[PDB]
């Protein structure tokens, strides 16, 4: 596996062990010599698999996220990779003719999502990942966590479009009896006519409900007609605000979620949501600017020390 | 020992109790004026006369209290010297009524007396029940005023705020049509109000008196004219919520009446209403017999006499008014523009609707568990084959002469959740809004609020202690407004947190009653704690208001309609 | 003030008694079933004036009552409560000393257990139900045991019977009503005799009539007879204050045909007014604190206010409240209680010695006031012949002198009676007698507050803040302002525009009477008990028809 020194596998929601499902995983391929292997690069390959709970995420349609040239940050090649989809194998190659490689040092990372079939029956929590070398065999663990429902949270989801948020309030934190919640964003444009929310208190074995569209609850539309709890409701194209009066049960979850369209040429966005919770006998405020990817994503300038002879 | 009728071994024993009631518990003529019919028949004067009775040992307590307090207070007031000014009136209420009022009057009602804020807010709190948003095209303007006070008033005119959906109305006019008792003397106020886009406050515009030579007046008048004019107003709003109220206690009546000739009394929904109703049948006989007789405490109170009192529900009934599906909240609200960007901007305070919302909420939360409790599903062929209830509504819709309750027959949960909601709401909420402590804690508070006008209406733009009660008369109106109110409900446990937990209720309903009862305690209990601890902000306001308001707490109010 | 017969402005004196006719009408009656109360505009107007004037004068007493009666619990309250029976005694010493000035009746706390003093009673502070049982026109109510006759009486009923000694007050018809929840009450027949053996009006039995139906003596147990007086004094305390409605209604609908008929300017027109001031406020206010629903008589006593309020309109539909009928001769010896054709006479009947001599300083002046006024000259006098026409017909006033009145006694009985009522006969069942002597606890309670006894006592009596409640709501039934404000019987007649306004034969049957009444009003309040611890032959001091004390008008 030289020189792979390490493969660690972490949330990029959380830079952690701790980790959603529907998290970003970020896949660190460390590169180190601390003895003195040759290493027979360039022409030289080192084969890695991917466990197949890990998937590579494309957008666009036709683009491979793990076809890449990786540099040094003086700029100097040093490899180019590629993921094998049929086989689950990655493949480091390095670009360097006949020419015994002395030094390496870098990190190479890939963001992965899980797989939609690890993620049906998948449950709480340890899960290890399995990364097959030649002489060595990798696994990284993750604790899959359920949602947290001690505080407000922010979820993206993918969709046609097409980023929908969800914001959801656990009334187990209050003692709620008012909710402000403002979102900006750039570049997606708010659809207002698609802002909706529901109130929930099932909640499966990782903390998720999924609400009925018009036990979990009912999908509701907002619009400038609505009443109570919608106290008040302003969409713009790069902003909405939202304001609930009501009384939030100890066992239920207020989820609004409201949809983003966005260009085609569009491959991240900023997004906070401030949610200020009043709280009877105060006010306290959170910050939710997770943003939202719609690709597997990496970074060429991965290694700080290159040498060849 | 409550069950459906459905697969009910002994139903034709259960179907001739049914039809014995219906013998002897009949619909009589409408009394306490002209609306809806009072049961009467051997067994309706019965359940008339238990109602008196029970009624008549529950407002001892209270009336020798309120007399003994209203006795300290004059003496206190006659000692200070009486009023000289509009200050003194605070010497009607510092210390005093605190076994009849124990909760006091509205913090801020006294200290913010002239403010204007709290003079249009209470048109969305203390008396919600008659404001209403203009329409740009389908309503016209009430009233003129003189542009250039619109602008110094508004810095933008009665044609763009009317356009802009940002003009409301309170019309008391119709009393126009009523004369004042001698020495008594009473307008026929419109107020027109505004939601301000400069503050985001709704404000008072003008106050048009539609009497005598007809002034309009606005907060650009002297003081003590728009502060006259704030008070006619108030005199006429207190008429209007206390004349309008009687709809509230006779149309559950009517409802109840209908239900008590149809469902049997083993049905559980006969027992929740039995229970909501409970001395209901007291309100008529004792309010005519006191109240609104010749020299009752109408007459010696109010400005006008209580044949005219007596007109005024009668002649909302007959022009419509009235209709139970009408009144359902949000239906209310929407039809008078009040809910949401309606045509206009939305409201940024509607502390009736925010607390009317929770209560409301608690309420249904339980009728719909109560519903599925007693038929057994999900959001329903086990109601409409529950012929007690069928007939329930097709005798509310044909023989009692209700209004605008839903047609048979009825196929959906979701609508007998509605009745049996607006029925709990009305017994335990709007008519405590309206009546019951609201009059001595808001509506009623000298000397911003005075059941009579004492001095003539102006003629020009001069003027005062003049136009309010004396020292006695105020003592009287505080003595009357705290008659209303019942500072025992809370050690007697009928309270609205107690309303579902009668035990013959708790004890022949089955589990599923009992868990949405201690649901409804514990929802009640957080709402209660809410608004008993209500206070003021770092403005000075509460709810957006310099006064804090507490009618719907359901720690205080009963579950029933007690007065 | 002047008579038609001479008056040179008669047709405008006659104009005057038109527009009154027009404008002050007969109303349906209110405060029960009884007697037309006045509407239109001027009998509007009457009634609210009575009714201001009626408030005016009642602030002071009612809030002085209101301290006092919270300064008596708070004592009670300090003192430990009610562990005996002797502790009623806190609810009165030392206490309401503003209110009632003259304080309690001496007697009717420390000699509360006697016999001679319940059975007195019945002749004193409520003389008007007691009747001798005839020997063959009526009959025994109730068995008594043979036994128990014999060991009292040393004789037997049919005895007493028929010696005219066997008197009776008979409450049982309390029985159709039901006591509020919480409340219990007996519908008692008390009989009593005239014991030949002491020459002393004393108790034989009481009969509840309700439940199991007991008959007590006071051969029975301490606390049974002792449970029997006061539930008899229950019954009795209902009657008096109920039946004395009657007292206010017959006065007001003779007043309501005078005002009808005769002048303002009439001299027995001003005198009736001065008799019936404020009379017009007491159905009103009764009726708007005191028998409305939850008011003071729902929050004191047994029965509800809609059962009080049908007893006056009981008697009245079973022919009782005849205006002659009540004349205190014609029913004392339609009782036979007096006339020695009735039977061995009383020793000692307190009520008719006091009102024989009040009734005749009220006559004496009666009857020169007449003769001041006209003197023939009473035939003469039509707005008086049409007051008696008036009366006997559209007022529908019952048992009235019939139209045409041709004797000036006839009159001089009319205005005596009147005067007796508002002066006297009234003060007798109302205005401090119920808190002096009729309504004393723990002997007369408003409420029993325990089941009635099935078989042969603080928990029928009221408790603390119950007790000190009834208290308070009596002495809101006195006036202890009426000497202050020159309103006493003594100064019934002579208001300045009465003395001035009338004639000097006026002015001197005025002083006369000021002379009678001081006498009276001396004697009365000099009364102790003698060597044998009675006053007027009781064991407590009856002090109910003083001059000086009661006010001369249908107050409270
Ligand atoms: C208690 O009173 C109920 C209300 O009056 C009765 O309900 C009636 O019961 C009838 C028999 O069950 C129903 O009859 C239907 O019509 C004909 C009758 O000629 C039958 O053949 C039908 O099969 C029958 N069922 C249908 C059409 O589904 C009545 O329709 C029904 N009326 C109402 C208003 O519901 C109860 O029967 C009565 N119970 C007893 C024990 O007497
Ligand atoms: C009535 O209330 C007044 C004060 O409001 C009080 O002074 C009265 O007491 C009497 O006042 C008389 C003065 O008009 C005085 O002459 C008399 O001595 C006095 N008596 C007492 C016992 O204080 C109150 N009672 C009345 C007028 O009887
Ligand atoms: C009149 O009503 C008041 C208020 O309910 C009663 O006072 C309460 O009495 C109960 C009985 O034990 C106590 O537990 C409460 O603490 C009291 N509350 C207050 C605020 O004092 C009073 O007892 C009633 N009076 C009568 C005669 O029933
Ligand atoms: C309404 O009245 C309340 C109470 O009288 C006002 O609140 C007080 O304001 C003063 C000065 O602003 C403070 O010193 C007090 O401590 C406040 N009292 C409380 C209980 O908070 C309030 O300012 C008034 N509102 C308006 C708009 O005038
Ligand atoms: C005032 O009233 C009397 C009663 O109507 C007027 O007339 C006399 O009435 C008596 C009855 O007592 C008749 O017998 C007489 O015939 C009437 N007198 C006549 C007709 O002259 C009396 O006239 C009236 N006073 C005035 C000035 O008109
Ligand atoms: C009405 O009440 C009376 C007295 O309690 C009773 O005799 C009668 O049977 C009752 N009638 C009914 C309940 O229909
Ligand atoms: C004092 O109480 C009496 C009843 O006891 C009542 O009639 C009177 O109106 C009260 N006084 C005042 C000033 O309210
Ligand atoms: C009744 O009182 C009113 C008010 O003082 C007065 O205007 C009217 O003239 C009075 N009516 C009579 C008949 O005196
Ligand atoms: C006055 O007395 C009542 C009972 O008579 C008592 O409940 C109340 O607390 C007392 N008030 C004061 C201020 O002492
Ligand atoms: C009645 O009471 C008085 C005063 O307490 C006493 O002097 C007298 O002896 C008593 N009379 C009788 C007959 O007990
Ligand atoms: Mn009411
Ligand atoms: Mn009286």
């Amino acid at each position: 596996a030289f020189p792979i020194s390490d493969i660690t596998v972490v949330s990029e929601r959380t830079d952690a062990s701790t980790a959603y499902l529907s998290d970003w995983f970020v896949v660190s391929f460390v590169f180190s010599t601390a003895g003195s292997d040759e290493t027979i690069a360039g022409d030289a390959t080192i084969e890695v698999s991917i466990p197949n709970e890990l998937e590579f995420v494309q957008y666009p349609d036709s683009v491979d996220p793990s076809v890449s040239e990786f540099f040094t940050t003086a700029g100097v090649q040093v490899l180019s990779t590629a993921f094998d989809y049929d086989s689950h194998v990655l493949t480091f190659t390095f670009s360097d003719p006949g020419q015994v490689i002395t030094d390496l040092e870098g990190v190479v990372f890939f963001t992965l999502k899980l797989s939609e079939q690890f993620t049906e029956s998948a449950s709480p929590g340890q899960h290890t990942f399995d990364f097959e070398t030649s002489d060595q065999t990798y696994s990284p663990s993750v604790d899959l966590v359920a949602l947290d429902r001690s505080q407000p949270i922010k979820l993206s989801n993918a969709v046609t479009g097409g980023v929908e948020w969800f914001v959801d309030i656990p009334g187990a934190f209050g003692d709620i009896t008012n909710i402000d919640i403002s979102t900006v964003q750039t570049p997606g444009t708010f659809d207002c006519s698609e802002v909706k929310y529901a109130v929930g208190s099932s909640l499966n074995e990782f903390g998720d409900f999924t609400p009925q569209d018009r036990s979990s609850g009912e999908w509701i539309p907002i619009t400038p007609a609505s009443g109570l709890p919608v106290e008040s409701f302003e969409c713009g194209d790069g902003t909405i605000s939202l304001s609930f009066a009501g009384e939030l049960a100890d066992d239920e979850v207020l989820r609004v979620s409201f949809l983003s369209n966005l260009a085609d040429d569009v491959l991240e966005v900023q997004n906070v949501v401030n949610v200020d919770l009043t709280t009877a006998d105060a006010l306290t405020s959170f910050v939710l600017d997770e943003p939202f990817y719609r690709a597997s994503r990496t970074d060429t300038a991965a290694f700080e020390a290159f040498a060849a002879v | 020992q409550y069950t459906l009728p459905n697969n009910d071994p002994n139903q034709g024993a259960r179907n001739a109790s049914i039809a014995r009631k219906r013998e002897l518990f009949l619909y009589g003529p409408s009394t306490l004026g002209q609306t809806t019919f009072y049961p009467t028949g051997e067994l309706g004067n019965n359940i008339s006369a238990r109602d008196v009775l029970l009624w008549r040992q529950d407002a001892a307590n209270q009336t020798a209290t309120a007399y003994r307090e209203a006795n300290e207070t004059f003496a206190d007031i006659t000692s200070r010297g009486g009023f000289k000014t509009l200050d003194d009136f605070a010497l009607l209420y510092n210390g005093h009524w605190k076994e009849s009022v124990p909760e006091g009057i509205s913090k801020g009602m006294l200290s913010n007396c002239t403010s204007d804020l709290l003079f249009s807010m209470e048109r969305l709190s203390s008396n919600p029940y008659v404001l209403k948003r203009l329409h740009p095209t389908k309503d016209k303007l009430p009233f003129s005023v003189e542009s250039k006070v619109v602008k110094k008033l508004t810095a933008t005119t009665l044609e763009a705020l009317h356009k802009g959906g940002r003009l409301f109305l309170v019309d008391h006019s119709y009393q126009k049509k009523y004369t004042p008792q001698p020495g008594r003397y009473a307008a026929a106020c419109q107020g027109l109000f505004y939601l301000d886009a400069r503050s985001n406050q709704f404000l008072p515009l003008a106050i048009k008196t539609n009497v005598g030579v007809d002034l309009t007046y606005t907060p650009l008048d002297d003081k003590d004219d728009w502060l006259l004019a704030k008070i006619m107003f108030n005199n006429n709003d207190l008429f209007y919520s206390q004349m309008y109220h009687v709809l509230f206690h006779t149309i559950p009546e009517i409802v109840h009446e209908a239900a008590f000739r149809t469902l049997s009394d083993r049905h559980p929904v006969m027992g929740v209403l039995n229970r909501l109703m409970y001395q209901a049948y007291a309100i008529r006989p004792v309010g005519g017999a006191v109240l609104f007789n010749p020299g009752g405490f109408w007459d010696q109170n109010f400005g006008l006499p209580a044949s005219a009192a007596i007109d005024f529900p009668g002649s909302v009934y007959a022009q419509g008014g009235g209709g139970f599906q009408a009144g359902y909240l949000e239906k209310d609200l929407r039809s008078r523009g009040l809910i949401g960007e309606d045509s206009g901007p939305r409201l940024p305070h509607f502390p009736f609707y925010e607390d009317a919302h929770r209560l409301i909420g608690a309420i249904r939360r339980f009728m719909q568990a109560f519903v599925d409790s007693t038929y057994g599903a999900d959001d329903d062929g086990a109601l409409l084959r529950d012929y007690e209830l069928q007939n329930w509504i097709a005798e509310a819709n044909g023989p009692a002469q209700v209004r605008d309750f839903p047609a048979a027959p009825l196929r959906r949960r979701a609508q007998l959740v509605d009745v049996l909601t607006h029925v709990a709401w009305i017994t335990g909420g709007a008519h405590h809004v309206m009546n019951q402590g609201s009059p001595v804690k808001f509506s009623g508070v000298l000397p911003l609020h005075p059941a009579a006008l004492y001095a003539p209406i102006p003629t020009a733009k001069g003027a005062l202690l003049a136009w309010l009660p004396n020292e006695r008369q105020a003592v009287e109106q505080v003595s009357l407004l705290a008659r209303f109110n019942r500072a025992q409900v809370g050690d007697r446990k009928q309270t609205v947190r107690d309303a579902f937990a009668a035990p013959d209720l708790l004890a022949g309903n089955g589990p599923g009653y009992a868990a949405a009862n201690a649901r409804f305690v514990e929802d009640t209990g957080r709402i209660s704690r809410e608004i008993a601890g209500r206070g003021f902000d770092g403005k000075g306001l509460s709810q957006g208001m310099p006064f804090v308001w507490t009618a719907l707490n359901p720690a205080v109010n009963p579950f029933f309609l007690s007065v």
